[PDB]
């Protein structure tokens, strides 16, 4: 049904797009100028310690702050852990300024997020007969019980998937599935081996045209296997676990069919349930089925974080079963959000400061502005002039380091309006005034607008 | 009928050249301002490519100078395939989902899925039942040209006693899915009862051929599908009202099907343009979650406004520019406006006229420019209704100087106003006492 | 010594054991000593806004022109709208029909919990039997946006040879049986119930209408089951025919021994 | 005898259902393959 | 009743005593002044509840219990046309054994509901009780006794007696307790008294009307020569940590013809 | 995995004497407040006195939570340890003093017992009757010993059970007869070749002797929250899991106080008090501390352990400062036990411990480095140290840790005594109370 259109299967570029790791050595020692990277040298080496901390699964609830300030590479070095990682250890990227809610308390959605944080992977068996439903053939048994009418001992159904067919006896307790799904000939179904009753999913494909008003779904024939015992990888955070135990999914009843009916609320969890959940994950652990593995809680904007979430975080940080959580804070003395009396540095409480591995992050040189410069416009495709790019490192430094990586796009719009392909000085010299910065934003806010008046601002 | 002229009316478009990207000055609608109309036209023409995420532009500058008209102009000149959200900041302080989520939303409805199909559809108005009671049966719908019977075999004879079809109802059915949809009756049958029931609407018969198949290109956006995966019968939430903080996983699971719909070459993704107007309202708590959504590969290109000069941040005690945090101003573009010349304001006040077809003496147009110089523009604007309005209880066509000066001594300006309350400071309740004379 | 909770309502005392000796028949008599006396020109005539008698004039007008002239959920006001950037734009796309959510945008929260009590999953098995790399993840394109539907790793989860996830999605349950807190006897219990608060209005309407809402035999019949008349008509007959209860939609009580009531047997 | 009730019955050697000859008129006989 | 007096004095010493000199059939409510700074309502609504706790009631009933064992139990349906609901349920026969004299009843369709929400077969003991229309099923009669058995079902004998019993009990129950049973009904065999017992329970705000009502059925109950009243104490620990809008309200709360003594 | 608290087994006292012994069980080198910890443990495993306050105060970094940890594991899986945080208490759906209520009453364990009706046995046929488009069941399921030969009945959910587990003729289940589950515990004949969808072959096991009907004595332990939910609500029960309780009124707990008394006094059930440790219990106000104080003067309040950091603090809530931040009627009825700072020869086996724990290695130079940086950042840097030194080790691939690696990860790795100078350092490239600049 759905038309398919042959353009091309681009992306689209944000402010982390030309990160593509970390950029180590076989030794830990960095280097610059790769992956994306310029320079920032120390900071790397013990994000790469931090890499290995998590690959290495001797992390139990470790904490590591990220200071620095605004602008010099926090986000990216976050963005490059995930992205060394891989995808498939969990990463969950939440702010500082996400924990309020307005259904559970604010100490509830970090422990939820925790929960998200950690993966487990489970790998087990999928045994099915599968397939479309050519008989539906009983078979009259040797010795007929007195009293009754039939009496049939094997029921005999011919399966048919896209690559062969095949004949299978059952045992007659399928027939409380045919009645009550309505299995018919030309109907997909699958029958499990635990239990072995069928389910049907539709109406074949073949039989799309025997009739002509009544429709349905019309499904296709499985194009696969007609006995599948495929072994199945499956990842399950433990915040699914919580979600599916404390609030059941599918239920048949009235009011299940209303609560999933009505809107799902978020509800805190008592500690029995997750102190139950680990216990039996540490259980299964131990019979060697399923694998912890534990992510990373990149706490964006750590000095959003209260003091009433650091006193919980502390509890969490001592389970036995928890993430790393990498903070970022960008504040030097700041006043803690809850209490309004302690002058702390980063934002961050001095109880819970010594728990963090706190890696610097330093400001740039003048000489790698121009570098990430050139990075940057290669990777959205936008050539320009070495001129171009020395002017650009000169705003670079003079005002600040994310707004010279923004005088790339309007450049290259008007450089394409104009009618060439790659930027020179004057194209960037005409986009320097139609997008002023914060500098001389504030100067004509200050200077021009001297007070409220007529034609004035509103202080 | 329901489209009256307001203040943003007159504003057709950005009104630029599409070419060498020129303002000229008198272009649909909006009248001289060219570096701030030349900066936008930069920036639209930076959203149709929609290859760069998650940019933002500030439009600063004094109340009354444009800042909105310019978003108007914008928000015509895309067209209805780019989305477009005006979402003034007090929209996100609600009582039922917190800041967070109210403005992750905003983000979620400005980028489109567009995906094109072939709908197979059946309109008909039914004319005789015949169900053979041996299963099978024969259904017969008309149209206002043709006319077929259509073979029923066992479980839709059972959807007909379900949907209750008599003979003169308008069916429809969908069959890529095989449901009935009653779309109530016909006006030839409408002479038959006498008192209706309350479910009957009359319609016209169905016109052309039976089985209508067409290609129509549905564009939802990205909340639209988080909304109704939110839980079972949810679609119905949307208009409502009725959620609340989806949970991160299930916008997860959307956002790696959307990535996978556009590696089958299914889905196409259109990014769009969000509105935040009047961003001063926002607290520091609203500005450490844009920081972060202005990150992702789906974002759309954030357009915002303000007024404000040195003031406070809401939420902290510190004085900033333009009400937002310095990391904040770090990170966006501003693009600073102008106040107007009186050569602007007579001829916006022409078009203010001309867009609500009242006509004007030149001497009532020029001391309306100087009425506007001394006031304001929204003061001025407020002056052609007046005056229109005064010309047509003394039955004059056009209006005049007479009009013009009966409108400006009978309403005040605001800058008349501040003298008047501080000329009678003894009534007016100052913030302890009242006089009262 | 048998007990139960104090009652506060008005029910009738039996005269005497020496009158009724063998075929009586039980009446619900019970009402409640609160009561809340209304006249016959408020709770019947004119003062509902809802009921459209006369004197009542605008109930009738108000209630055809606003949920089935000019409303958004009728079909013809859908089928103007569904060709673009319109507002039921989604609509094809969600596994729903016109006469669908015609009819659940204006039941009840309890009767569309009916109308999904006779819907056969399907999007879960798609996950059983569609789970090839050759299939690309096939999904009905009127089934597209459901994508929450589809991918769920309890429908795989039930279908595994062994359950090292059935005993993770259902944790609660087990932990909640294997303490004992259903064998467990009752310790505390109301210390008063009463029915509710009725209308003592003096019309043959006001019985009509308690009649059909306190009661409202609808509902009971979607919640208790259905009668076995039904279930021999519907299971000797030639055909397949369905049944409005299709099981007994009331829940599984939670405590074996003192199930919906609070009468107290000694042990 | 039972009007409406359908017996399983599983032992050492194999397993049988036993369906009432009140039932092979009604549509539960179509599995059984007797139908109406 | 105040009691000054700085910590370490005994302030609390004398409550106790107090409470253990007036005696265990006197209502007495020790609360907190931190402890009705509640989510669902508003506090004055957390402090009129304690004073309704802190009021007793001591009264007669009669209950009028069917205690048989059930021998046939038949449906009778009544006349059901086109409504879309089917069919209903409306009259019933059930037949109730006890061991002096038997007795073949007739049954409402909200008393048959009653008896299916509980799983009343054929050969159940059980007891209708006539004041709400409850029936708890106490468990098989031994007349079908079964060692070779699974369901751990509870075998008691056929109740002796009539199987129209009547018997008289005394209950104490403060007007708090009326108040919530008024409030949220679960009491009865209706939908309301039905689906208002599967909902979460939560505190709702009791109002004026609801507590004179409840005040003029008790003066009912008290002219009938059954109920007898007595008042207790409200002992509020803590009083300094109500704010203004507590001491605002007690005044009113005082002033009523019926409230308990405060002691502070 | 290795937690923070993971080498600690125990407080490590003596049973005779509890003198504080200077190395035992984890937690070595301290002695007055492991010796006082000994006391408030024996007087709770003593059970009789009710209602106290224990304040362990403390600069930070000293083993206030170790010596929780230590009485956690030296009471074992048997009574109550709730490990409450003082910030879980704020929550929106219940009110502050009702969520106190439930951390006192979710630590007074109720032990009852029980008795249920075991079965064993080999099936030998199942007979199930079921009805067409909705019914009842009915079941006959005949079971054999090597002695008895019982032909039971069933009812729906024992049929319900049976379909769920698929019990095939020749299987070796049990059935509790009370709660009523069915666990397969294997085969005694082979797999059927006549069937498709069977199954697997499951473990052979032989016909069990003595008899059907066995009884059984099980110990069930509920804590007073778990039986305030299931009797507050008519049918919303699992809401203790979900968190879903809103409130419950006083008059249910004022009768469950009494039935809790009265299975008491009949033999049916023991009281077991508990522990209830309140982490950082300075973060509470003082409409906590109005309720907590009243609170422990009932006969079923736990013994309450608390823990505390801060000095002459202002109470929250409040306008006005107090020792630990507790107010001095709070502090009147509590019992402090003050911890004191480390010494280096105490640092040294205290990081031997934390080193032997995470399977690290040292050389007695690099571990003298780091019992120097210990002296002047703490155990919270040292530990640290500790196993980035071994990840750094395992790179460069080394046997055992050296001055370099720690000499590595100090460089790389800041201790908070470094970072304070960071932020005083540049103070123009970073946001205070303030604006701030770019270069
Ligand atoms: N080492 C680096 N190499 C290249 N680009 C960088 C580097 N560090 C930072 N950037 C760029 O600087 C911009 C802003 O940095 P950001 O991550 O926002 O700082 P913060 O982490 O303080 O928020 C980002 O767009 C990023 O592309
Ligand atoms: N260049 C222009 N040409 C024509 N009309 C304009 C122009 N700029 C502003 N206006 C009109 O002036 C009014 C005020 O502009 P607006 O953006 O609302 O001011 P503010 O930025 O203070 O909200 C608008 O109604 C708009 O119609
Ligand atoms: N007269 C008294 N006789 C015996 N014990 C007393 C007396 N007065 C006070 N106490 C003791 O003082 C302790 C605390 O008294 P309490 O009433 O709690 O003080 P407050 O008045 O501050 O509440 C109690 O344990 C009680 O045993
Ligand atoms: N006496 C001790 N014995 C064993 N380990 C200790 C001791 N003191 C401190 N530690 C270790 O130091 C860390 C900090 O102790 P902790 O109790 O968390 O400090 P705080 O009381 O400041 O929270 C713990 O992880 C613990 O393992």
């Amino acid at each position: 049904i759905s038309e398919v259109r042959g353009n091309t299967r681009d992306h689209r570029t944000a402010a982390h797009t030309h990160i593509k790791g970390l950029g180590l050595n076989s030794s830990g020692i960095a280097e610059k100028q790769a992956a994306g990277f310029v320079g920032q040298c120390a900071a790397r080496e013990a994000c790469g310690v931090v890499v290995d901390l998590i690959k290495a699964h001797k992390m139990a609830g470790r904490g590591v702050l990220l200071a620095g300030g605004p602008g010099t590479g926090k986000t990216a070095l976050a963005l490059a852990i995930s992205q060394e990682l891989g995808t498939k250890i969990p990463f969950c990227p939440i702010t500082g300024s996400e924990i309020y809610s307005t259904e559970v308390k604010k100490t509830e959605v970090l422990m939820e997020n925790f929960r998200r944080a950690i993966g487990l992977r489970v790998r087990e068996t999928k045994d099915v007969y599968e397939g479309e439903v050519t008989e539906m053939t009983p078979e009259e048994a040797e010795n007929p019980l007195g009293g009754y009418g039939k009496t049939i001992s094997t029921l005999l159904i011919g399966l048919k998937s896209a690559r062969g067919q095949k004949k299978l006896r059952l045992d007659p307790s399928i027939y409380e599935a045919i009645q009550k799904e309505r299995v018919q000939v030309g109907d997909v179904i699958y029958i499990e081996t635990n239990t072995g009753a069928c389910k049907r999913v539709g109406r074949s494909d073949a039989y799309a045209t025997e009739f002509d008003l009544e429709a349905e779904e019309y499904v296709p024939i499985p194009k696969g296997e007609v006995h599948k015992k495929k072994e199945i990888v499956q990842d399950v955070t433990l915040h699914d676990l919580d979600v599916a135990n404390a609030r059941p999914q599918g239920g048949q009843d009235i009011i299940s069919m209303m609560g999933q009916l009505m809107k799902p609320k978020m509800t805190e969890i008592t500690d029995k349930l997750r102190m139950e959940i680990n216990k039996v994950v540490q259980k299964y652990i131990n019979q060697g089925v399923a694998e912890l593995i534990p992510g990373v809680l990149f706490i964006d904007e750590a000095h959003m974080l209260d003091i009433e979430c650091f006193t919980y975080l502390n509890k969490a940080l001592e389970s036995p079963i928890a993430p790393i959580v990498v903070l970022a804070s960008n504040r030097g003395i700041a006043t803690i959000r809850g209490a309004d009396d302690l002058k702390a540095a980063h934002g961050i409480p001095p109880d819970f400061l010594q728990r963090l591995l706190i890696i610097p992050t330093h400001p740039y040189e003048p000489d790698e502005i121009r570098r990430i410069v050139r990075i940057r416009a290669q990777t959205e495709g936008v050539q320009l002039t070495d001129a171009a790019v020395d002017r650009v490192a000169e705003h670079g430094v003079r005002i600040s380091l994310r707004y010279c990586l923004q005088l790339l796009a309007p450049a290259s719009i008007l450089a394409r309006v104009n009618g060439r392909t790659q930027v020179d000085v004057q194209d960037i010299a005409e986009a320097e005034e139609l997008f002023l910065d914060a500098r001389r934003s504030a100067n004509i806010l200050t200077s021009t607008g001297e007070s409220g008046g007529l034609h004035g601002f509103i202080s | 009928g329901l489209n009256l002229i307001a203040a943003h009316s007159h504003i057709r478009g950005l009104g630029v050249d599409a070419d060498t990207l020129e303002p000229r000055p008198s272009s649909q609608g909006l009248v001289g301002q060219e570096k701030a109309r030349k900066a936008a036209a930069v920036v639209l023409e930076m959203i149709k490519q929609g290859k760069i995420a998650g940019r933002a532009v500030l439009i600063a500058g004094p109340p009354s100078t444009g800042k909105t008209a310019i978003a108007m102009g914008m928000a015509q000149s895309l067209g209805q395939d780019v989305p477009f959200t005006t979402l003034a900041a007090s929209e996100i302080f609600s009582l039922e989902m917190s800041k967070t989520e109210a403005l992750t939303q905003a983000f979620r409805k400005s980028i489109g899925v567009r995906i094109k199909e072939e709908s197979e559809i059946m309109e008909g108005e039914v004319v005789e039942i015949q169900i053979d009671r041996s299963k099978q049966g024969k259904l017969t719908i008309k149209t206002t040209d043709m006319e077929a019977i259509y073979d029923m075999g066992s479980k839709m004879i059972d959807a007909m006693t379900k949907e209750r079809v008599m003979a003169g109802d308008i069916i429809s059915i969908d069959k890529s899915s095989g449901k009935i949809t009653k779309l109530g009756r016909s006006y030839a049958r409408s002479r038959d009862y006498d008192a209706m029931g309350v479910d009957t609407k009359f319609l016209q018969c169905p016109e052309g051929e039976l089985q209508k198949r067409k290609e129509v290109v549905h564009t939802v956006s990205l909340h639209e599908i988080d909304v109704i995966n939110s839980r079972t019968q949810g679609f119905l939430a949307l208009f409502s009202g009725d959620t609340g903080e989806i949970r991160s996983e299930i916008r997860d699971q959307i956002n790696t099907k959307v990535a996978e719909w556009k590696e089958e070459g299914k889905a196409e993704i259109v990014p769009g343009v969000l509105f935040i107007d009047e961003v001063h309202m926002l607290d520091i708590e609203c500005f450490s979650y844009i920081n972060r959504a202005l990150e992702s590969d789906l974002a759309p290109i954030v357009i915002m406004a303000s007024n404000r000069g040195v003031s406070r941040i809401r939420g902290t005690d510190y004085k900033s520019p333009h009400g937002l945090p310095l990391d904040f101003l770090d990170r966006v573009v501003i693009i600073n406006t102008h106040p107007y010349t009186p050569d602007e304001l007579r001829q916006i006040l022409s078009i203010r006229a001309q867009e609500e077809e009242v006509d004007l003496t030149p001497d009532a147009l020029a001391l309306l420019t100087k009425i506007g110089q001394e006031a304001g523009l929204r003061y001025a604007s407020n002056l052609i209704t007046t005056s229109q309005l005064i010309a047509a209880k003394r039955r004059a066509k056009q209006v005049g100087v007479e009009d013009v000066q009966r409108s400006f001594k009978l309403f005040y300006d605001p800058a008349r106003s501040v003298r008047f309350v501080q000329e009678s400071e003894k009534r007016l309740i100052g913030n302890d006492g009242v006089v009262d004379f | 010594d048998t007990s139960s909770p104090f009652f506060c309502g008005h029910f009738a005392e039996t005269g005497s054991f020496l009158r009724e000796g063998t075929n009586v028949a039980l009446g619900y008599s019970t009402r409640s000593l609160v009561e809340y006396r209304l006249p016959r020109l408020i709770w019947c005539d004119g003062g509902r806004l809802d009921k459209p008698g006369p004197g009542n004039l605008v109930a009738g007008f108000r209630s055809k022109y606003l949920n089935h002239m000019m409303n958004i959920w009728t079909p013809e006001n859908i089928r103007s709208s569904l060709e673009g950037i319109e507002n039921f734009t989604w609509l094809r796309f969600v596994d729903t029909s016109l006469q669908e959510a015609y009819r659940a945008s204006h039941t009840d929260v309890f009767a569309r919990a009916v109308d999904l009590a006779s819907k056969q999953n399907r999007l879960g098995h798609m996950q059983i039997v569609y789970d090839e790399p050759e299939d690309k993840k096939w999904t009905p394109v009127h089934a597209l946006f459901q994508i929450c539907e589809r991918e769920n790793p309890k429908a795989v989860a039930e279908i595994t040879t062994e359950g090292v996830l059935r005993d993770l999605m259902n944790i609660a349950r087990v932990k909640y049986r294997e303490l004992g807190l259903c064998r467990l006897e009752k310790a505390a219990r109301p210390r008063a119930s009463a029915p509710p608060i009725e209308v003592v209005c003096d019309s043959r309407s006001a019985v009509i209408e308690r009649e059909n809402i306190m009661f409202h035999p609808a509902m009971r019949k979607a919640l208790f089951g259905p009668t076995p008349s039904e279930i021999k008509e519907a299971s000797f007959g030639p055909r397949p025919v369905t049944l409005y209860p299709p099981r007994a939609l009331l829940p599984a009580p939670d405590h074996d021994k003192q199930r919906f009531t609070n009468i107290t047997v000694p042990s | 005898p039972d009007p409406m009730m359908i017996r399983w019955v599983n032992n050492k050697m194999g397993s049988v259902v036993a369906v009432p000859e009140e039932l092979l008129g009604t549509h539960a006989g179509v599995v059984f393959g007797a139908g109406p």
